[PDB]
């Protein structure tokens, strides 16, 4: 599936910490339409947590992260990010971006500690 | 298998229908809120389906019901024999 | 895979036009003459679908082309939702 | 698949012998309205050689086997039956029965020498 994907940004932080992820696409001067970030933690399926649509900018999240994470598309720069406010230690997990009909990336480490 | 609900686009011959109903079972498998599975639908529904489905749907305006949609994109793709097999 | 022609018959949600499909690779995939598939086809296609389908083919008579037969049997099964999801 | 069958009457016999095979069918009291005999060579895909409808009591045949081979169905004793006449090294194959629905049954070997 053409556009590559690739997450950087996480990290190990302590509780009420912060972090920015971001996924860098290449293959394309573009970036699909809607684009979304995952959270796979160990023995639990992948969650839809974050997404957004270009054109109007709409975006949507999960409930466990309404408030401290935000969700920005640079269509100049072909990169996804994820701010992680206020993290809690129930966040840890692998995060993962997608965009429709790319490949997967290799995800991105977030350890919350406390 | 999973599949991502991003990645749910109509085949060029794939009845609208049947695209409906892998859009279906692929968001009911999705790990995701309610609202996140909506924004999805309202998002991705339309926009994923083929070019012959998106020119009729986009002519039936906003508001239909998804009964409406099938019935007015059944004729597209499917099987391709159209003459008299029997 | 392999499935003989005689076990294709139609869900009882099926669309008729994933049948048609079906039916006719199976069909193809048979290892038979024209002639032996002709007659499969004249014995089973309308003979294995489901009983709305039937009702309605039924009701179509003998003759139809398979557009015509596709077209009166699109109701019949699919998604079975069928209001305003968006 | 509920129906079972189960094939009898082949055996070995010379070029331009006859052999008549009898499918048995076990779990009902009635067969399916179409029913088949399918040849299945070493190496090859099984072919579908005869059928028969009930009602009409039409038949077709595969053109190796016309004016040799006759497909009837007994309703009364729930038998499929396939007469052989003017075999050929050729129809050495194992044949099988098959009705709508049902299990396959073991089959039966016919084997034509010369």
């Amino acid at each position: 599936a053409q556009v590559q994907l690739v997450e950087s940004g996480g990290g190990l932080v302590q509780a009420g910490g912060s972090l920015r992820l971001s996924c860098a696409a290449s293959g394309s001067f573009f970036m699909s339409n809607v684009m979304a970030w995952y959270r796979q933690a160990p023995g639990k399926a992948r969650e839809l947590i974050a997404a957004i649509r270009g054109g109007d900018m709409s975006t949507v999240y999960d409930d466990s992260v309404k408030g401290r994470f935000t969700i920005t598309r640079d269509d100049d720069k072909n990169i996804l990010y994820l701010q992680m406010n206020d993290l809690k230690p129930e966040d840890t997990a692998m995060y993962y971006c997608k965009a429709s009909g790319s490949s997967w990336g290799q995800g991105t480490q977030v350890t919350v500690s406390s | 298998s999973p599949t991502s609900i991003l990645d749910i686009r109509q085949g060029p011959k794939e009845p609208f229908r049947d695209y409906v109903d892998r859009f279906y079972k692929t968001l009911r498998a999705e790990q995701a809120s309610q609202e996140v599975k909506n924004w999805m639908t309202e998002t991705l529904l339309v926009q994923n389906a083929n070019p012959d489905c998106k020119t009729i749907l986009k002519a039936l305006g906003p508001g239909a019901t998804l009964e409406e949609m099938m019935t007015a994109c059944q004729g597209v793709g499917g099987p391709g024999h159209k003459a008299r097999v029997l």
